[PDB]
């Protein structure tokens, strides 16, 4: 299938300092990259679809971008509810694949 | 829009169990349903889904040949038939519904389920 | 003189293959049409004048559209990136002007169309059945690829000829187009192409009158109604869904595919009524949603969409009445020119010109039908393909009709 690596695997940053999350891709996925936020013991919620478009009920702090095959999510500032795990997915290939999952 | 699933429990290895994902607020045969499992203390893992109307099914490498996903428009529910279970299949299984095709050309899960635990 | 014709018929032969199969083929075709223009150094001033019945309306429409979009940016301070996609419609002028300067051979366009369709079918088959891909578009976006497939299938459906081997080389074009379209989903393109190919059946058969078309569409309507009377029919399964969606939209439960897009349309039209002449400006459709009352009291997907998903509604809401008129002109002026060329060609005989005009009219109709559910200016590839195809078809049709 298509393999992704996320870096860092787990990061720790205080409130107000912007954080960036890097998601790689073994093969060429054009724009079918989505980002999710999962809090402990709850279903994940979609944050960004098509790697550059936010979802409903998502603050403007979250934003994503693409540079070739390097998909990156960044948070302008961390509010106390921004501390959760994040995943990156491909939908270009018929067999979708999630990232290993970073943690804040 | 709500997705609710039930059917988890204790299944010894080599057994069989069916997960039913009841849906409401939309029509199952219009959109598509994706099943995603998360092992205890590990990351998300995709297993299978169905197409919108044609009903074409694709399965993951580990679960192909033993998992039978299906839909029932009459009851507006989606099922994933699990067969030949092993100890490596213990996870929490979630449902998923892709966004509207015109909004996003590629699949992206917007509403999920509460998730069920299978051992 | 002769080399200009040969290197142009080669280019019109290769245009579909470059656009679809070649990854960066749009740039290659642009370079090809620009290096042909560098050999029209001595001409191209005595090309515009005799073809000013076709070239001037296109130039005027394109210039008016560009000026309106620039004036909807000067008054509303916007980043310049919103007019990059409109800036690509100027290539229709260059394509038509090059084509009318250096006369091509239209007989090599149809073979190029069928070769491009076959090779694109092979590419999509490889990209779906072996390198498993959800929506196997060759090297571009799925929507733009589907629009290109529909347009080129319609172009190939207008084969000039009457021989038995020509009808079976034109129905194969539709067959390849529908296979390619079904391979990458996007059933809307299939529906649009099949709907707009029915008027093309008068160009396809030079025996098929208008009464035979009225009865044909009546038979199609009867077949469509018969499906809705079969309870288990899938047509009734995808029509009852939309009916229930409309009924749900007619009360508070607006959180569905049909409902979401019928709610951005209402917000756009209500703002357009408020500001008829000047809307928010070119682009900037998110301002209408963010300043709306519904978004201030409800959290839904309708408040996140960057732009509306209907060309007429988006143009009217964003760039006002003049922008609506120029946007409709970009698709109506080519239709008028194609009708005027088709009438002259039919009065002169010359089946190649009539078929060319019919193909252009079908392309315009398909583009309008596609724009009924999406914004064409959003995708750069779609815009450049449309501009190039309209320019080339208009130039060749004018060359055929005039001389
Ligand atoms: C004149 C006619 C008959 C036009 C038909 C256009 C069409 C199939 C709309 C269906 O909406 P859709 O949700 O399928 O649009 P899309 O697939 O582009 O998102």
């Amino acid at each position: 299938d298509i393999q992704m690596t996320q870096s860092p695997s787990s990061l720790s940053a205080s409130v107000g300092d912007r954080v960036t999350i890097t998601c790689r891709a073994s093969q060429s996925v054009s724009s079918a990259v989505a980002w999710y936020q999962q809090k402990p013991g709850k279903a994940p919620k979609l944050l960004i679809y098509s790697a550059s478009s936010l979802y409903s009920g998502v603050p403007s702090r979250f934003s994503g971008s693409r540079s070739g095959t390097d998909f990156t999510l960044t948070i302008s500032s961390l509010q106390p509810e921004d501390f959760a795990t994040y995943y990156c997915q491909q939908s270009y290939y018929s067999l979708v694949t999630f990232g290993q999952g970073t943690k804040v | 829009v709500q997705l609710v699933e039930s059917g988890g429990g204790l299944v010894q290895p080599g057994g069989s169990l069916r997960l039913s994902c009841a849906a409401s607020g939309f029509n199952v045969y219009s959109s598509s349903i994706h099943w995603v499992r998360q092992a205890p203390g590990k990351g998300l893992e995709w297993v299978a889904y169905i197409s919108s109307y044609y009903g074409s099914t694709y399965y993951a490498d580990s679960v192909k040949g033993r998992f039978t996903i299906s839909a029932d428009t009459s009851k507006n529910t989606a099922y994933l038939q699990m067969n030949s279970l092993r100890a490596e299949d213990t996870a929490v299984y979630y449902c998923a519904r892709i966004m509207f095709k015109w909004v996003s050309p590629n699949m992206a899960f917007d509403y999920w389920g509460q998730g069920t635990l299978v051992t | 003189n002769k080399l200009l014709s040969r290197m142009a018929t080669v280019l019109v032969f290769a245009f579909p293959v470059l656009i679809l199969c070649v990854p960066r083929g749009a740039g290659v075709f642009l370079a090809g049409v620009g290096v042909l223009a560098l050999l029209g150094w001595r001409g191209m001033g005595r090309a515009w004048r005799e073809y000013s019945k076709v070239m001037t309306p296109l130039a005027i429409a394109v210039l008016a559209f560009m000026l309106v979009y620039v004036g909807s940016k000067l008054y509303f301070h916007t980043p310049w990136n919103v007019i990059d996609n409109p800036s690509r419609t100027l290539l229709a002028i260059l394509t038509c002007w090059v084509i009318v300067r250096a006369a091509p051979n239209p007989a090599w366009l149809w073979r190029g169309i069928t070769v491009g369709l076959f090779l694109a079918l092979l590419i999509v088959g490889y990209q779906k059945f072996a390198l498993n891909i959800d929506r196997p578009s060759a090297w571009i976006q799925a929507i733009a690829f589907a629009n290109m497939i529909a347009a080129l299938a319609l172009v190939g459906f207008a084969r000039p000829g009457d021989s038995r081997g020509t009808h079976m080389e034109a129905w194969v074009n539709l067959l390849l187009g529908t296979m390619i379209l079904m391979l990458n989903g996007t059933r809307g393109a299939v529906v649009a192409m099949l709907v707009t190919s029915v008027p093309m059946l008068m160009i396809r058969y030079r025996r098929f009158s208008v009464r035979m078309l009225i009865v044909a569409v009546c038979a199609v309507a009867t077949l469509a109604i018969g499906a809705y009377m079969v309870p288990d029919s899938p047509v009734s399964k995808r029509v009852d869904d939309a009916v229930s969606e409309i009924q749900m939209y007619r009360q508070g439960n607006i959180e569905t595919s049909v409902g979401v897009r019928l709610k951005i349309w209402h917000i756009g039209l209500q703002y357009f009524s408020e500001h008829p002449w000047t809307g928010v400006g070119v682009g900037q459709f998110a301002r209408i949603l963010h300043a709306s009352e519904f978004c201030h009291e409800t959290k839904s997907l309708a408040c996140v969409l960057e732009h509306a998903h209907n060309d007429i509604v988006e143009a009217a809401s964003t760039t006002g009445i003049p922008g609506l008129m120029v946007m409709l002109g970009l698709f109506l002026v080519p239709a008028v020119l194609f009708a005027r060329a088709l009438r002259a060609a039919r009065s002169l005989g010359n089946p190649q010109g009539v078929s060319l005009g019919g193909a252009g009219l079908g392309v315009v109709m398909a583009s309008l039908i596609s724009g009924l559910t999406q914004v064409t200016m959003a995708h750069q590839a779609n815009v450049v393909f449309y501009a190039g195809l309209i320019g080339l078809l208009l130039g060749m049709a004018g060359r055929e009709a005039h001389s």
